[PDB]
C-alpha cells in the first residue's frame, strides 16, 4: 500500500525490510502517511 | 497532446474497419488518414518510461504503405496490416502510461514526458482528426476558453465525512440536541435528534439545518429527496466530541417537519424545495442546505406518550431526518463518478508501476483528499490525466 | 424538425473533424454537407425569444462558403471557420430553448415556435442526414408508426408514494396489522406487520400484498429483489390515518415466508418468482404484485418467546418486508432515470428564463406530478421538448 | 458470425443516413456497401425457428438495386428503399432470437443454427464492414486470442448469499458472536456482533473478518467502502443453524475498530486499505477480505454502561459492521450489470418464445445460479449470446 | 480588446517620438502602423456612456493621412499632427471609462460596452502591436490559457481583521489567556498572553498559534519575520466578546520562546523555520501558520518576580508576539499593492461618474470585502478592470 501511493526508492526499500532504524525513523518523522499506523497500531497491540 | 487523440481513434476506426471482406470504397477516405501517419512518423525516434518501476523502452519506425490497389479486402491483406497496428498499439499503451504518472506544480497542464513533449512538435500536427470523443472534445474548448461540460451518473463531489455535532450536551450525555451526518460520493445522510422531544422548546419545535459546500458547482443536477436518514435510524454507541468517553444514541424516528432545500450559487437561493419528496432539479449550484424540524407531537396515544416523559431519564431520542442522492450531473471540471473508469485507470497505473508520490495528487490518488483540496493545479493534472485515460481506453481496456 | 436535428450533427462532426492539421480528404464527405447549409440558410431571418424572461433576439444569415486549400489544414482554414461556427451555435441554442419551452394541448407534438414552424418548411428539406442518435432515431420510427424503444438506469417509473394501511387497528393503536411503503424512482420498499405475531391468524401466518400499477409499460427490466426493508426496519412515531393523533411502532424483523413476486400485463402473469433474492429478469409488464406472510415462528428460544406474549400489551411488533430495485430497464415512452440529463436540461431551461407556468406540464416540471397523471399530451411534449433536450446536447452542455 | 453484425450497423446506418432530402455524396461510400450486399445473397434460401413457441418463417432473396443518380433524395426514392429494409430487419430478428435459444456443451462459443452456420460460410465474408460497437470489438480481439475487456456500472459478481456463522452460540441464543452478511450484485454488508461486548477477550476487542472469492477477477474498479452494515443495524428474529428454533438479535453499533480492507489476486494482496472509508481503487483482485473489530469501549457514560453488564442476560448485542459497494470495474469476462440489457434481451427471448431448458443455463438463466457455477462452457455461451443480444439492439430494442 | 491596447502604445509611442526635428528614418516604421489605423477607422461610428453621471459622448472618423517624406520634421508637420491626436486620446479616455464600469455576472471576462464589443470585431484586428506592457503580456498568456503572474511590493491579500480569542476567561477578565492580531493588507501582527504567567502550566510554557488562510497563493514571498507585536504592547480597555462589558489588558513583554513559521500550500508545509528573525524565503504557500510560546521565566530578578505572584491578582499580563510582513511576491492573480494604481485609478473612476453598485463588485470597490469573496466572477471583472486602468495610464494619469 505505501509502495503505490507513494514511492520507495530501490535504496530505502531495502533498508524497509532490514528493518533499519534510521530510513524507518525518517519517514514516521517526516511524510507520515500510513507509515504512522502500522507503527502506531503496534503501540495499541502492547496494551497488556 | 490532441496529436495523441488521433494515433487513437486511427487505430480503432483501424482495427474496426479493416477485415477480411468489405469494399475498399468505405476505407477510402481512412486509408488515407493512415498512411499519412507512418510518414510523418518514419524516421523519428522514441523513448518511454525511466521512472519508478517502469521499463524503459525504445521506437523506431521504418514501415511499408498500404495497397490503395485492391477492390475487396482478402484476408491476407488484413494480417499484414494487424502486424504493424499491433506495433503502434503496444506502443501508445506505453506512451499514456508513461504520461500519465508525471504530476507538476508550475505547469501541470502542459506535457511531460520526454516521449509526448516531442508530439506537440509541430511537424505532427500534420495528424489531428474525428475528435468526437467527449473528453477531447472539451479538451479543445478549453484551450480556446470555452464554456466545458461532461455528465456523470452519482458523480462524486462531497468529500467522505462523517461526524456529529451537540447542540446541547451534558457530561452525562443524557440529554443531547444535534445532528449527524454522511456526506460521501454523491449522498448526503443528516439527522436530527433532541432527546427531550422538544418538551421545553418555543412552540414544541427544534430547529435542525445542515449544509454542505461543494468544492465545484454543479449544474443540471437530477436529486433525489427522502425524508428519514435510515443510517442514523438504529441504536449506537459513539465516542464524545474529546474522545474521552462514549454516548449512547437510542433513535425513536418522526417525519420531518418544514422541510426546506435550498441549491445555493455564490450565497444566493437558485433552487428552493419546501417538503418535496422524490425528484427534484437544481439547475445550478456550489452549495446545499438543508433545514428541517423536530415537532413535538401534539397528540399522543399512550404507547407514544409513554417514550416521552416531563422529566428525565430520556430513554427514547426522537430523530428526524432526510436523504439527499444527486443522481447524474454536470460539472464543467473533471469529477470521479460512479460509471467513468477515470480515476480508476490513472490509480491502476500508477500503483502497478509503484509511481513514487509526486508534488500534486496526494498518496494514492486518494479521492477524498484529491477533492477536498481541489486546487486549480491538481484539476488541470488530473484533467490531462483523465484525457489521457480516456485515449488509452479507446484501445485497451 | 428533423431538420434541426441535422443542424447540429452537422456543427459537432463539424467543429470535431475540422482541426489544425487533417488532410482534406478526411472531410471531402463533410465540408459538402455543410456548404449545401449555407445555401438554403442566406436570406432568410429568424426570431426567438419573446417570452418569460427569454430574450427576443434577431438572426439573419450572409456567409461565404468554404475553401478547400489542399493537404491537411492551414490554422488559418479553421479561424475562418470557427468563426462561422459560433454563430450557428449562439444561434441554434436559442432556437432549442425557444422551442423548448412552448406547450400546446391540442397539437402539442408539433413545432410551436416561429422559429421551427419556418424550418419544417420544405424548402429546409434539403439538409438532414445521419441520423444516428438514439432520440431522433426514435422519434422517426414514430412518425412511421413502429416499435420506438429507449434505454434507461434506474429508470423513474413510480411517483413518488410513502404510506401505509391499517387492516386492523384501534383507538389506543396498540394492536396494528396492516403494510408500509415507499414507491420512489425505481424501487419500492414495503413491510408487513403483525403487532400480535399471528397468535390469533389461522395457522399463525398473516398473509401481506403490495400491488404496484405502472403508468407505462416497462420491458426487459433487471430488477434486484431482497428479503427485508430496512427503511420499515426500525422505531417510528406515526401520524394516525385521520391526522388526530400519533401511534408507536416498534419492529423486530423476521425472514418473509411465501414470497411471490408477480409482473403482470394487462392482469396477465407474465414473470412470476416464489422467493427468489437477487436478481431476476420481468420481461414485459404494467404492474408488479409483491405477496408475503409473517408466520408466527413455530420454535422459539427464551429471548425471542418474550418478545411475543399470548396477551397484550404487544411490545414488539413483528414485521417482514421486501425490496425491490429496477436497475434497468425499456420504456416505449421517454422516462426520467439516474442517468440522462433531458429532464433536468428541460426544468432548468424554463427555471433560468423564469417561463411562466403553461396548460401542459404541472408547475416546475414536477416529476411526481407528472408521472402520476401522464396523459398523451404530456408525453408528446415531454418527448419533443426531450428529443430538442438531447439536440442541444451535442454542442451545449 | 462477424457477418450477421455488419448486416445491421448496415441497416442501422441506414434506417439512419436514407431520409428524404439528405445529399447523396453522404451515402456515396454507403449505398455501395449495401447493394454488394443484396447481390451476395439473391439466390439463397433460408429457414429459421423449429424450436418451442418459435414460429418457422422462410426467407428468399431476388432484390432490385439503387439508383446512384440524384444530387439530393426525393421522397419516393426512400419508400422504394424502406420497403426492401423492412424484409431484413424483421429478417435478422428471426435469424438472432434463432441462434439466441440454442446451446451446445461441446462448441458452445461456435454458430448453432441453421441460418447461421451458412453465414459463417466463406462466399459470405464480402459482406463485413465497420466493427465499431463496443461487443463485437471485443468478439474480434478474442477470436485471435488476445486481451479483451467490458465496461459495467454496478457490475454483478457475488451470486445473491445472505446467511451468518455463530463462532460461539449456546441453544438459548443469549450469548452470541459471529458474523452476518448479503453479498448480492456488487454489494456486501457485513456484520461482526459479540453479545458479551468483548468482555472476555482479549484486549477487549474481538475480531471479525468476511472473505469473498469473485468467480471472475475484477480490474480497475472503482468502489465505496463505508463503515456500519445498516442492514443488520435491527432487531430480528432469525433461525438457527439447524433450522431447530429461532433467536433474538438486538443490536448496537459501535465504530468498526482496526477496518482492513484487502483485494488479493491469487493469494496476493494487491491493494490494501487500513481504516479508509469513501472512494477507493482495488486495481485487479479475485478475493476481497474484509477484517475489522469490535473494541469494547474503555470508557463509558452511564446510559451505555447500563446495556454492557459483567454478567448474562446480554440484552444490547455489541455490532459493528462495514458496506462495500463496487461502482464500476472492468472484466474480461462478460457479466450482468445495471445499466447493460444484455441479460434482459436473453432471458426475455427464450421466456417469451418458451423456449426449453437446455443443456448449458440454468432454469430461467437465473444469475445467481450461473454466476454461481460460471463454467468456461456457460461463459463461452454467454458471450456468443450477450454479443447476438447487442447485434439486436441496434435494431430493435 | 487587445486591440485597444494598441490603440494606445500607438499614441504614447507617437505623442513621444513625434518631436520637432528628429530624423524621419527613426519613425519610418512608425508611422506606418500609424496610417494603417486611421484607414481601419475612417467610415465607423461610435458612442460612449450612457450610465449615472457619465455623458454620451458621440465619434466619427474621416481623416488624411501623414506625408512619409521629408528628412527631418518641420514644427508645422507636428502640429497637424498633434491635432488628430488629441481627438484619439479625448476618445480613448471616454471608451475605456465606458468599459470600466460596467459589470456582468456571467462573461465578467469578456467585452460589455457597445464601444468595445465593436473592436473585437474582426476587421479590426489589423491594428495590434507591441505587446510589452506587463499587463497585456499576461492577459494573452491567459486567454491562452496558460501560466501567468504578476509583481507586488506589499501586496494586499489579507482582509482587514482585528479580533481576539480568548483561550481562559472569566466574568471578572482577571486572569485570561488567548490570542489578539491584526491581519491587514501585507501584514500581521498576533500576541499571545497569559494573565497568569503559566504559573500553572505544563513545563510552565503556555503555547500560542496564529493560522491565516490566504484567498490566493503567493509565491516567491520576500518577508520580513520579528519578535513581538508593538500594536499589542500597550495598555488597552476591550470590549468583552459578548460586547457587555470592557476588560482590561496590561502588557509586559517576553520573548516569543519556539517560534515556528509554517507556510503550507494545501496542508503541506512548503517552508518552515524556527525562530528565524529577519528576512525569509516562502516560495508558495496559501496558508501561514505561526506558533510560538510564552514561557514563565525560571530565573527573576526580585523586581520581574514582583510582577508574577503565586496567586492573584494578576496585574502585569505576560505578552509574547510576532510581526510578519510580505515585503514582495507573485500571485497568478491581480490583486491591489502598495504600488499599484489600478485599484484606485478604478475605484476613482467609478466615484467620479457616480457609477450605480453593480451585482458583481461590492460597494465602492471595497478591498476587504472584494479579497474576503475573492470570487472567480469578481477576479475576471477586476482583471479585466485592471488591465484596461493599465492601458488609461500609458497615456492619461
Ligand atoms: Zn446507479
Ligand atoms: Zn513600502
Amino acid at each position: 500500500n505505501l509502495n503505490d501511493n507513494y514511492g520507495i526508492s530501490r535504496q530505502q526499500a531495502f533498508n524497509l525490510l532490514r528493518s533499519d532504524p534510521r530510513v524507518l525513523r525518517e519517514f514516521i518523522n517526516q511524510d507520515n502517511p500510513i507509515i504512522r499506523n502500522r507503527i502506531e497500531q503496534l503501540i495499541m497491540q502492547c496494551r497488556l | 497532446m490532441d496529436v495523441l487523440y488521433s494515433l487513437s481513434k486511427t487505430l480503432k476506426d483501424a482495427r474496426d474497419k479493416i477485415v477480411e471482406g468489405t469494399l475498399y470504397s468505405n476505407v477510402s477516405d481512412l486509408i488515407q488518414q493512415f498512411n499519412q501517419m507512418i510518414i510523418t512518423m518514419n524516421g523519428n525516434e522514441f523513448q518511454t518510461g525511466g521512472i519508478g518501476n517502469l521499463p524503459i523502452r525504445n521506437w523506431n519506425f521504418d514501415f511499408g504503405l498500404l495497397g490503395t490497389t485492391l477492390l475487396n479486402l482478402d484476408a491476407n491483406y488484413v494480417e499484414t496490416a494487424r502486424n504493424t497496428i499491433d506495433y503502434f498499439v503496444d506502443f501508445v499503451d506505453n506512451v499514456c502510461m508513461d504520461e500519465m504518472v508525471r504530476e507538476s506544480q508550475r505547469n501541470g497542464i502542459a506535457p511531460q514526458s520526454d516521449s509526448l513533449r516531442k508530439l506537440s512538435g509541430i511537424k505532427f500536427k500534420r495528424i489531428n482528426f474525428d475528435n468526437s470523443s467527449e473528453y477531447i472534445e472539451n479538451w479543445n474548448l478549453q484551450n480556446r476558453r470555452q464554456r466545458t461540460g461532461f455528465t456523470f451518473h452519482k458523480p462524486n463531489i462531497f468529500p467522505y465525512s462523517a461526524s456529529f455535532t451537540l447542540n446541547r450536551s451534558q457530561p452525562a450525555h443524557d440529554n443531547l440536541m444535534g445532528t449527524m451526518w454522511l456526506n460521501a460520493g454523491s449522498e448526503i445522510q443528516v439527522a436530527g435528534f433532541d432527546y427531550s422531544c422538544a418538551i421545553n422548546a418555543p412552540a414544541n419545535i427544534q430547529q435542525f439545518e445542515h449544509i454542505v459546500q461543494l468544492r465545484r458547482v454543479l449544474t443540471t443536477a437530477t436529486i433525489t429527496l427522502l425524508p428519514d436518514a435510515e443510517r442514523f435510524s438504529f441504536p449506537r454507541v459513539i465516542n464524545s466530541a474529546d474522545g474521552a468517553t462514549t454516548w449512547y444514541f437510542n433513535p425513536v424516528i418522526l417525519r420531518p417537519n418544514n422541510v426546506e432545500v435550498e441549491f445555493l450559487l455564490n450565497g444566493q437561493i437558485i433552487n428552493t424545495y419546501q417538503a418535496r419528496f422524490g425528484t427534484i432539479i437544481a439547475r445550478n449550484f456550489d452549495t446545499i442546505r438543508l433545514s428541517f424540524q423536530l415537532m413535538r407531537p401534539p397528540n399522543m396515544t399512550p404507547a407514544v406518550a409513554a417514550l416521552f416523559p416531563n422529566a428525565q431519564p430520556f430513554e427514547h431520542h426522537a430523530t428526524v431526518g432526510l436523504t439527499l442522492r444527486i443522481e447524474s450531473a454536470v460539472c464543467e471540471s473533471v469529477l470521479a463518478d460512479a460509471s467513468k473508469t477515470m480515476l480508476a485507470n490513472v490509480t491502476s497505473v500508477r500503483q502497478e508501476y509503484a509511481i513514487p508520490v509526486g508534488p500534486v495528487f496526494p498518496p494514492g490518488m486518494n479521492w477524498t483528499d484529491l477533492i477536498t483540496n481541489y486546487s486549480p493545479s491538481r484539476e488541470d493534472n488530473l484533467q490531462r490525466v483523465f484525457t489521457v485515460a480516456s485515449i488509452r481506453s479507446m484501445l485497451v481496456k
